[PDB]
């Protein structure tokens, strides 16, 4: 506040309160896996060359 | 929001030289009308010189002091002015600033000056063409007065001649009160004093249809047996014109008397003044006197 002169209305005290909020996004990706690389993952390594 | 102000600060922005602040200081204790409240206020709209115009009446200026707040002036430094707001119920010493005479126990009303004297009083801060003009304040018989006079004139100007109306103003104006003489400043009949008229015009009627013929026969019939300067002044006034009472009903009698009181209330209210003050002390030289507020 600023002090005033002779006839003029004095400013009052004033007091503000504010809120924030905040936002929601979401990222996604897929991918896959063939059969075959799930089997072989499974099971022993053994066979062939 | 913010609280009204009980203590005013007034400061002058024009220069004042020993003589002004001498004169400042004798005024401690009178009564200041101010149009509007804040904490520091300037010197223009202290009294009641803003008001003074061209129109010159004494009416307006009636009214237009009835609607500013007074205040009491407490002491005074170098270039400012200390007033305090009095309250209700409460005791308070004042300065009888006019030249009227006061007394114990009487109620006192605020009212514009009216000229008295030489005329020469006017030393009252004369400071950059403005002037410091304090209302007077005055008990109620001469404010009774006052506004008996300037109400009969008005309703004197009425289809009278003018020359006749100039004459009746001339001694209307001019009013002797516990041995002092005054005179009231410009008695104008405008606007102001035709609402007046009108509203006395319709109590009037009205106090006339109402009053019974009981009311109306107490003086005829009381000339015929008694006898006193009382009667024989009173009935000098009357149009010159055994029985029984030809209608006696004591229920019509108090509702017609009920309501004759409510029109003689509306009657006596526009030449009523409302009480500011009310004494029980004074200073042996009427300077000052110590008051009850109200209002």
């Amino acid at each position: 506040r600023v002090a005033s002169g002779a006839g003029l209305p004095t400013s009052r005290q004033t007091t503000i309160m504010v809120t924030k909020y905040s936002e929601k996004s979401p990222i996604t990706i897929p991918f896959e896996l063939s059969a075959a690389c799930l089997t072989y993952l499974r099971e022993t390594f053994e066979g062939t060359i | 929001m913010a609280a009204m102000e009980a203590n005013i600060f007034c400061t002058f922005d024009h220069k004042l030289s020993i003589a002004d602040v001498g004169k400042l200081t004798k005024l401690v204790a009178a009564v200041v009308p101010i149009p509007q409240r804040l904490h520091l206020i300037k010197h223009y709209q202290l009294g009641l010189h803003q008001f003074v115009d061209h129109t010159r009446g004494y009416v307006r200026l009636r009214g237009l002091l009835r609607n500013m707040t007074l205040t009491l002036m407490r002491r005074v430094e170098g270039n400012q002015i200390l007033l305090h707001v009095p309250t209700h119920g409460l005791l308070y010493t004042v300065l009888n600033t006019g030249p009227v005479t006061w007394e114990k126990g009487d109620a006192l009303c605020v009212l514009p000056p009216l000229f008295h004297g030489p005329l020469a009083r006017e030393n009252l801060l004369t400071l950059g063409q403005w002037e410091l003009v304090l209302p007077w304040i005055v008990p109620m018989p001469l404010a009774l007065e006052i506004n008996q006079r300037l109400l009969i004139m008005g309703l004197f100007s009425l289809d009278r001649s003018y020359e006749e109306v100039k004459a009746a103003v001339q001694q209307l104006q001019t009013i002797t009160f516990r041995d002092a003489t005054f005179t009231i400043p410009d008695p104008v009949i405008d606007q102001h004093l035709l609402i007046d008229m009108k509203t006395a015009c319709l109590s009037m009627s009205m106090v006339a249809n109402l009053a019974s013929e009981l009311t109306m026969t107490y003086v005829r019939k009381l000339a015929l047996e008694d006898s006193s300067m009382l009667l024989v002044k009173c009935q000098e006034l009357l149009m010159r014109l055994p029985a029984r009472p030809q209608h006696v009903s004591p229920d019509d009698e108090i509702a017609r008397l009920s309501a004759l009181f409510v029109m003689l209330r509306q009657l006596d209210d526009l030449i009523r003044e409302q009480v500011v003050f009310t004494v029980c002390d004074v200073s042996p030289d009427n300077k000052s006197a110590t008051c009850i507020f109200k209002g």
